[PDB]
């Protein structure tokens, strides 16, 4: 009996209850329901949109804005102080709009304001990720992955996009796909304990193993000391004394002869515990740390038995019948133990025409994969030193060859052969002359483009690119590797090459780049085969 | 160029050093023969800082007294590992390489010719600066 | 956004208030936006002048010679007065930013109510009026430092006096002073400071003959050098240059 | 070609913060950006300003009569200024 | 208030839902909605908000309209005022009249509001244009006031010129204001309420249109420039003769014309500041002649230009005035005699009788550029000439140069400047009561004229019926 | 080079405009700063032995305020100017009211006529400069601080609060190139404002002697 209001009717449902009860005096009541004094503001917002009709942008963009903007006053009085409350008593219709309609970020950012919580609308939220389609493609929180069921989903599909990827996607995901495993360990001990179940089988326990590889790599640097753990997922806990010394070995991370010796006297019996004890990566890193290294000499008393062991490690082989073993082979360790002892003198004898003459051996023991990226680190640690550059006759051309031949002879060394070559690219050395410096730039785009003729083309002309987007250097050198690209392609071309190298060819004084060609048209050539192509 | 100039002769530059190492200890009838000379002293012996099983003060301690006043001051002594600061225990140096004086009173840091001598904003001159050109000669005075 | 949040002193979010400030003097500040609007002011004042040091100082370089040193000052009254910066400070921004503009109008180096006298007077001190505003910003005022008023006004008298002394007394002969310091470290210098190199780097020739030749100024000089900068893609690339 | 009284000329990347050009990030941090310049020899001031690709802004010389003779009189104050403070501060004495 | 569509939706829903039922859920989904509003948004709001006021949308609905005048003012930057965008802003103002009774409205007129069919229907349906005159620069600032507006600035500028007049016996913003709806037919209409102004106030408001023209010339301006720029540097330099020479010859190179060179003369004329610049200008002329002992020659010239000049006001339609050749040297001769007398002291009356009888402005200019045994002769003569001419814009040469004497401090001079001052009082109005005070204030330097002075001044206050002359009394007696 | 020619030429008028405006005469933003092709596309970009040329492009530009004062350049066809075609400039300009005027020239000019300038200087001002000189703008230069003309007024209660005379002001020798620049006479005062290390903002003032 009121009838005081201009817009008040939206809190009818209140004022009724307000009205028909006030009883006593009903100031409080009438000013709550003459409080909306505006006209029809709800009217107004609408005609908003038609005045944006004829405005700028008639498009859903002022509705997305309306959208954010009620969201963020959401945000701002959000009743934490009785948001358990309020969220645990009804849930029926608020949560269910929410994530029907405004499941967008609305339901995430909630979440993740505090996590503690509104327990009932974090399993309703929960509920609602399992239940769209796209697994919890709104759930991605390092800390919101506390449940199983989420966690479970969201780890399956990162799986899942990681193995359509590949390689390519090996890089980028992975990050991100390992910051929630390894944000607690319970939930990277669940991980591994069902992908060492996913590893095996025999299709496709090569790509788990190899996941799990970068992934233990991963947590080593995070803070992790699952050594142990591995240890104990793989079959070396069978046996008590080599598992309890394998796992001291990794949680020091050096070599020890004492242990060493142990693991030596177990191995080369009539019963060798499975090798994939000795397969794992990262044991083989720490001997790579121990073995290789330009200094720290070791007493050499079990060098026969490191050399031996790395042989065994990279060498020999089994038939698993039944997870049984009962054919074998040694006979290439021999050879192996006998390049790897050879290139461990070199390291050790530290010296520069003796090195040039036994090159030629060298290039020859390079054959084995295991001697080659020893080779590679052994340089990598040589060359990183600073003022390693003091006396060149072609840029150290000794270890950039050596380089080339590892790349050549083996194919799946590039990816590592281009992060030392872009890291000495990317490092600037003081101390010398500008135009050393920038000779010797060019002689390591000379490897970039050997890197490239071996095949390994994509990524290097993707870093040629990004580095050209992001930290501009010379465009000197971004010209000399173009011309020397330009000489060793011969048609056919592949669409996608044509589209990687072709943004950087048509930019940056294009014409600089052709100075005397005349026989044959270095980028003319490309620009025609590219315009057939598109 | 705004600096002290007066600074500390070779000598007593590395008694000083060598005797505000981060570990000196010293006998009661040292110390008691130490502090007659102090000019400004106040005539109060200062608490030890070990006194069980034996009275031994430290150097710090009688250093405090000759620095005059309340003064407050930080510096980087000469072998001070920068890194340490980067990393933890940038407020306890393992090495003592981080000067700190608070309240007149020398808390942890080995003196050196970069907190002593000529160096520009050094104990000298903030000395100088803060109290009475008088003060900084008895301080001179006292500390040689 | 670094010298915003740094520097802004933000009154909205009610629990740094209740940290930094006591319970009235956040309940004032929140309720009296006159002083939000002079805060925004000074916010805005200190923009201006962060964007005239980067006129002022085209190098990266923060190092710079000051009359006074503030810090310093702040530490030694901080112990002074026992404040114990854990607590929740007990002044209002207000008296900060009142007191900091009366002491720009204290301190005096060009006297007179003539424009030109009026200008000068700015002119002279402005850097260090700038500094002084930014360091005791509000926001570090508060947060930072937490000094009590009488620690603040005993600071405020300290600047003045410590000011007052560092004036230039009328009198000194101090063309004499400046050319005669230059001397000293003229004779510390020696010719052969140069080692050379193995880039021949123009034969700088620094040391006293260089002085030499530059104070009698020599139309023929040993080793006259030109510096020279390029445009743009034509310096970024080597061929170019 | 080139003009004269002008011998061989040396480039280089300044290695020196100061010197380096200095650009203003739009996030308000100033960035040095390395970039080649040139020394020459034999000093002839505008006539290499007369050239195309020379910065009219960031150019100075060494000597002090021929930038009297080109840019009045606080011109080469400040830039004798400069010069006798890099002299005398190479060594790392300050002076006031 | 404001009834368009969803007003009168609105009041319509509102008259029904009085009664005949109408439930609170269905009258409120009969209503209205907000199309953007989401429907969980809607239902969150009553559980966190505590129905919360919508006025957080109508803020958000003000931010977008500005961020909507602010494009089109980029579209009609970029398209060079786009026809599509200057349709579609008078539709969004039509529709924003026509709805609300319009703050985003008028921004959108005033930002683009050009050449709109609807503009005249809009400007006649806010007759009143209580706030929108003002606020609407395209329409009310642009021929909105010219009816009425320019009236009321016209009377105001009279009033500030009157109290300016009166501050000098003891604007600018303006201009711009009205300036700022500058387009060809604000400037016509400005120039005829400034053409008849300066009519009614018989010279006086000449001076105010010639400044305000100056000053639209020199900001934002753009023979009009041509008379600008000579009356700019008239004033600029007192005593220039390089731009006179300059105005001269445009003067002369000027196409005869009905009423272009009449107006011309008239806005140089009718300015007591280029009256002033004028008189100083053929007093150093006049100087600089007998210096070089060469009396009749650019000094005739501009003598008959400022007579065109003084003259043309008498009637519409005029040439120029005779130059009275014969005339110059019996007026020069006073000159010559004044200046043969002061050469003797440092080694007549008839004809500065007839000077004052004959009413001449250049006389009146020589008359205060004089007061500013031969000489004393020539001082009788020059009070004579100023008293027989008895005119106002005299009075107050003749005040501005008893301020010099005072200031020179001269006694026996002091005395005839006070008896001079007396009879100007006695002779003039309140005004003139008012200077004569005021002179006296530090007149009478010496005993013997304080108590004649104060004497004077009490019967000089009853003897003026003004107010002015009362007020001087009392001011007076105050002080001493 | 008939491209280095029309470059040399449009970057001689945009100096030109630049000292015009500092100068203090209005000149339209359009000139003030315009593309070297948009003066290609004006003037046909050929200056040898094409439409365009020296003289072509010598412009008048009046003062900002009072435009009976109004100043245009001179552009001799010749490398070394004659005092006939000197004498010939000035009786273009005695058809002309205004008595201010530059010269261009290509090579040195003459010390006759150096002399016949300083001659007929009291009269009417003419003044003279170089193209290397002009080439580049000085006060762009950041070692070259700000610099103001001074005028009557503002000097008469400067020299009165220094209570100091117009000798003892430090001084600045006339023929500068930065005074040649602002065209300022004998008995002149330049105020210049500079950035300071030590003190942010220096005012300094100086006589043009």
């Amino acid at each position: 009996f009121s009838t005081r209001d201009y817009i008040m009717e939206p809190s009818i449902f209140n004022t009724l209850k307000r009205y028909f009860q006030a009883g006593g005096s009903p100031e409080n009541v009438i000013q709550l329901l003459s409080e909306n004094y505006t006209a029809v503001a709800q009217t107004v917002n609408l005609l908003a949109e038609w005045l944006i009709q004829t405005g700028v942008e008639p498009v859903q963009v002022q509705e997305t804005v309306e959208n954010h903007l009620k969201s963020l006053l959401i945000k701002h009085f959000d009743p934490r102080k009785a948001d358990s409350i309020f969220t645990e008593e009804g849930e029926t219709p608020a949560w269910l709009e929410q994530m029907i309609a405004h499941t967008t970020w609305r339901d995430l950012f909630y979440k993740l304001a505090e996590a503690h919580p509104d327990c009932l609308m974090l399993n309703f939220t929960v509920k609602l990720i399992s239940d769209a389609g796209y697994q919890g493609e709104i759930t991605s929180v390092s800390t919101a992955c506390q449940q199983l069921e989420v966690f479970s989903r969201v780890l399956r599909t990162s799986l899942a996009t990681i193995l359509d990827g590949g390689e390519e996607n090996l890089e980028k995901n992975l990050p991100e796909f390992a910051k929630m495993v390894c944000h607690g360990e319970h939930t990277y001990l669940f991980a591994q304990a069902m992908m060492s179940v996913l590893a095996q089988e025999e299709q496709g326990g090569s790509a788990v193993r190899r996941i799990a590889q970068e992934v233990q790599r991963f947590a080593q640097e995070k803070g992790h000391d699952a050594s142990q753990i591995t240890l104990a997922l793989g079959t070396a806990a069978s046996y008590p004394r080599a598992c309890q010394a394998l796992g001291a070995m990794l949680s020091k991370g050096a070599l020890n002869p004492a242990d060493i010796t142990v693991l030596f006297k177990m191995f080369t019996s009539m019963d060798p515990p499975p090798v994939e004890l000795i397969r794992v990566p990262a044991f083989l890193d720490l001997f790579m740390q121990s073995l290789f290294k330009p200094g720290a000499r070791i007493n050499q008393d079990h060098k026969h038995k490191y050399i031996h062991i790395l042989a065994y490690a990279a060498s020999v082989v089994e038939t698993w019948k039944k997870n049984k073993r009962v054919s074998i082979n040694k006979d290439e360790l021999k050879s192996t133990s006998k390049a790897v002892e050879t290139v461990h003198n070199l390291c050790c004898n530290e010296n520069a025409s003796e090195l040039v003459a036994e090159l030629s051996t060298l290039y020859q023991c390079i054959r084995f994969p295991v001697v080659a990226m020893g080779v590679l680190k052994w340089v990598d640690w040589t060359v990183s030193e600073p003022r390693y550059f003091q006396l060149q006759t072609d840029h150290t051309p000794v270890h950039l060859a050596l380089l080339d031949e590892i790349s050549t002879c083996h194919q799946l060394l590039h990816p590592q052969v281009l992060q030392l070559l872009v890291k000495l690219f990317e490092t600037e050395h003081s101390q010398l002359d500008v135009m050393e410096q920038l000779e010797l730039k060019k002689t390591l785009l000379d490897r970039m483009v050997h890197l490239l003729s071996r095949g390994y083309v994509l990524p290097v002309v993707s870093y040629i690119r990004k580095c050209l987007e992001k930290l501009d250097t010379d465009i000197s050198l971004i010209r000399y590797f173009v011309t020397e690209v330009l000489d060793v392609i011969a048609p056919p071309y592949t669409s996608d090459f044509v589209q990687l190298f072709l943004p950087i060819l048509e930019n940056d004084s294009i014409a600089g780049t052709i100075k005397t060609e005349g026989e044959h048209d270095p980028v003319t050539e490309f620009i025609a085969h590219c315009k057939s192509n598109f | 160029s705004n600096r002290p100039v007066m600074g500390i002769v070779q000598d007593t530059l590395t008694a000083v050093r060598k005797f505000t190492k981060r570990d000196v200890f010293l006998e009661r009838g040292e110390v008691m023969n130490l502090l007659m000379f102090l000019s400004t002293w106040d005539g109060k012996v200062p608490q030890p800082a070990i006194l069980k099983p034996r009275p031994l003060w430290t150097g710090k301690q009688i250093f405090s007294l000759i620095i005059p006043g309340h003064i407050n001051c930080i510096r980087t002594h000469s072998t001070h590992p920068d890194d340490e600061d980067s990393g933890p225990y940038k407020h306890i140096s393992p090495g003592d390489t981080k000067v700190v004086v608070e309240n007149g009173e020398l808390i942890m840091g080995i003196l050196c010719k970069k907190s002593l001598g000529t160096s520009a904003g050094s104990l000298v001159h903030i000395s100088y600066l803060e109290m009475g050109h008088d003060i900084t000669r008895l301080f001179y005075s006292n500390i040689q | 956004k670094a010298f915003e949040k740094k520097f802004r002193f933000d009154y909205t979010n009610e629990r740094a208030l209740r940290r930094t400030l006591q319970e009235d003097l956040v309940k004032d500040v929140l309720s009296n936006a006159h002083i939000q609007n002079e805060l925004e002011r000074e916010f805005e004042r200190m923009r201006e002048d962060r964007e005239v040091l980067r006129v002022i100082f085209p190098t990266g370089d923060s190092k710079v010679v000051l009359p006074c040193n503030l810090l310093r000052m702040i530490w030694n009254a901080q112990k002074i007065f026992h404040i114990n910066p854990r607590l929740p400070s007990d002044l209002h921004p207000i008296k900060v930013v009142e007191g900091v503009k009366e002491l720009s109008k204290k301190l005096v180096i060009v006297n007179g109510d003539d424009p030109l006298s009026r200008q000068a007077q700015e002119n002279a001190t402005l850097l260090f009026n700038i500094h002084l505003r930014s360091t005791l910003c509000s926001r570090r005022m508060a947060e930072e430092f937490r000094l009590s008023g009488e620690a603040f006004d005993w600071l405020l008298g300290e600047i003045e006096s410590k000011f007052n002394q560092a004036i230039a007394h009328p009198g000194e002969m101090v063309g004499a002073l400046a050319a005669q310091s230059l001397g000293e470290p003229a004779t510390q210098m020696t010719l052969n400071t140069f080692h050379y190199a193995g880039v021949s780097a123009k034969n700088v020739t620094l040391g006293v003959p260089r002085l030499k030749e530059l104070i009698n100024i020599s139309k023929k000089p040993k080793t006259p050098s030109l510096t020279v900068f390029l445009l743009g893609q034509s310096a970024r690339d080597a061929e170019r240059a | 070609q080139g003009i004269e009284q002008i011998s061989k000329v040396y480039m280089h990347l300044p290695q020196t913060d100061n010197k380096k050009k200095i650009i203003i990030t739009e996030d308000g941090e100033f960035k040095a950006l390395q970039e080649w310049i040139l020394e020459t020899d034999g000093v002839s001031l505008m006539r290499v300003l007369s050239e195309k690709d020379v910065d009219p802004v960031r150019t100075t010389s060494n000597d002090i009569v021929e930038i009297f003779t080109v840019l009045g009189i606080e011109a080469v104050r400040k830039a004798l200024e400069r010069e006798l403070y890099h002299v005398i501060s190479f060594d790392g004495s300050y002076v006031n | 208030g404001l009834q368009d569509l969803g007003v009168a939706n609105g009041e319509d829903l509102k008259e029904t839902l009085t009664n005949c039922t109408e439930p609170l859920k269905a009258i409120e989904q009969f209503q209205t909605e907000n199309g953007v509003l989401l429907p969980s948004l809607q239902s969150a709001l009553p559980f966190l908000d505590l129905h919360g006021t919508p006025r957080l949308e109508f803020h958000q609905s003000v931010f977008d309209e500005l961020r909507d005048k602010l494009l089109e003012r980029v579209s009609a930057i970029a398209s060079e005022g786009k026809a599509e965008e200057r349709y579609k802003k008078l539709e969004d103002l039509l529709e924003k009249s026509f709805s609300l009774v319009l703050q985003p409205v008028v921004m959108c007129v005033m930002k683009h509001l050009p050449k709109v069919p609807e503009k005249k229907l809009k400007l006649v349906m806010a007759d009143k244009e209580l706030y929108r005159a003002c606020a609407v620069e395209v329409k009310r600032q642009i021929w909105q006031d010219n009816q009425a507006l320019f009236g009321d600035e016209v009377s105001p500028l009279l009033k500030q010129y009157i109290l300016e007049k009166e501050s000098a016996l003891f604007e600018v913003v303006q201009r711009l204001t009205r300036m700022v709806g500058k387009n060809v037919k604000l400037y016509d209409m400005v120039l005829q309420f400034l053409r008849t102004l300066f009519l009614r106030t018989r010279n006086v408001h000449y001076c105010t249109l010639r400044a305000e023209l100056l000053m639209s010339l020199h900001d934002l301006d753009v023979c009009h420039k041509f008379t600008w720029c000579l009356d700019a540097c008239i004033r600029e330099r007192f005593v220039d003769s390089k731009r006179a020479r300059e105005l001269q010859g445009f003067l002369d190179g000027v196409k005869k014309g009905q009423e272009q060179v009449l107006g011309d003369l008239s806005m140089i004329l009718c300015d007591p500041f280029a009256i002033n610049t004028l008189a100083l200008s053929t007093v150093r002329h006049l100087q600089e002649l007998v210096g070089q002992e060469t009396l009749p020659l650019l000094l005739l010239l501009r003598l008959l230009a400022l007579g065109q000049g003084a003259w043309d006001m008498i009637d519409s339609q005029v040439f120029k005035e005779p130059k009275m050749e014969v005339e110059l040297i019996t007026r020069f001769l006073p000159m010559l005699m004044s200046f043969l007398v002061d050469d003797y002291t440092f080694n007549p009356e008839s004809f500065t009788k007839f000077l004052q009888e004959q009413r001449m402005a250049c006389e009146v200019g020589l008359y205060y550029v004089l007061h500013i045994n031969a000489l004393l002769r020539l001082l009788p003569g020059l009070v004579e000439t100023f008293g027989d001419l008895a005119f106002g814009d005299i009075f107050l040469h003749l005040l501005t140069g008893n301020l010099a004497l005072l200031a020179d401090e001269f006694a026996l001079e002091d005395f005839c400047s006070s008896l001079f001052d007396g009879f100007f009082l006695t002779a003039s109005p309140r005004k003139e009561n008012v200077h004569r005070h005021a002179l006296r204030l530090l007149i009478h330097l010496h005993p013997r004229v304080a108590p004649s002075k104060l004497e004077a001044l009490q019967k000089a206050l009853e003897p003026t019926g003004q107010s002015g002359e009362a007020v001087k009394e009392l001011y007076s007696q105050l002080g001493e | 080079d008939d491209e280095e020619e029309t470059y040399r030429l449009w970057k001689i008028r945009k100096t030109i405009m630049q000292l015009c405006h500092d100068r203090g005469y209005l000149v339209t933003q359009d000139e003030l700063d315009q593309t070297l092709e948009e003066f290609k596309a004006q003037f046909g970009d050929k200056p040898s032995e094409g439409r365009p040329r020296r003289t072509d492009l010598t412009v008048l530009v009046a003062h900002n305020d009072d435009p009976t004062d109004q100043m245009f350049v001179f552009f001799p066809e010749e490398p070394k100017v004659g005092i006939k075609t000197i004498k010939v400039y000035c009786q273009r300009m005695q058809e002309e009211n205004i008595t201010r005027a530059l010269i261009v020239v290509q090579q040195g000019m003459t010390p006759s006529a150096k002399q016949s300038l300083v001659d007929m200087a009291p009269k009417y001002i003419l003044e003279q400069f170089l193209q290397q000189e002009l080439l580049i703008n000085i006060t762009e230069h950041e070692l070259v601080p700000e610099h103001v003309v001074m005028t009557k007024e503002e000097v008469t209660e400067l020299l009165a609060r220094y209570k100091l005379r117009e000798n003892q002001l430090p001084r600045i020798q006339a023929g500068d190139p930065v005074a040649r620049y602002f065209g300022i006479k004998r008995g002149q005062v330049v105020k210049i404002i500079r950035p300071s290390e030590t003190a942010g903002r220096y005012i300094t003032y100086r006589l043009v002697q």
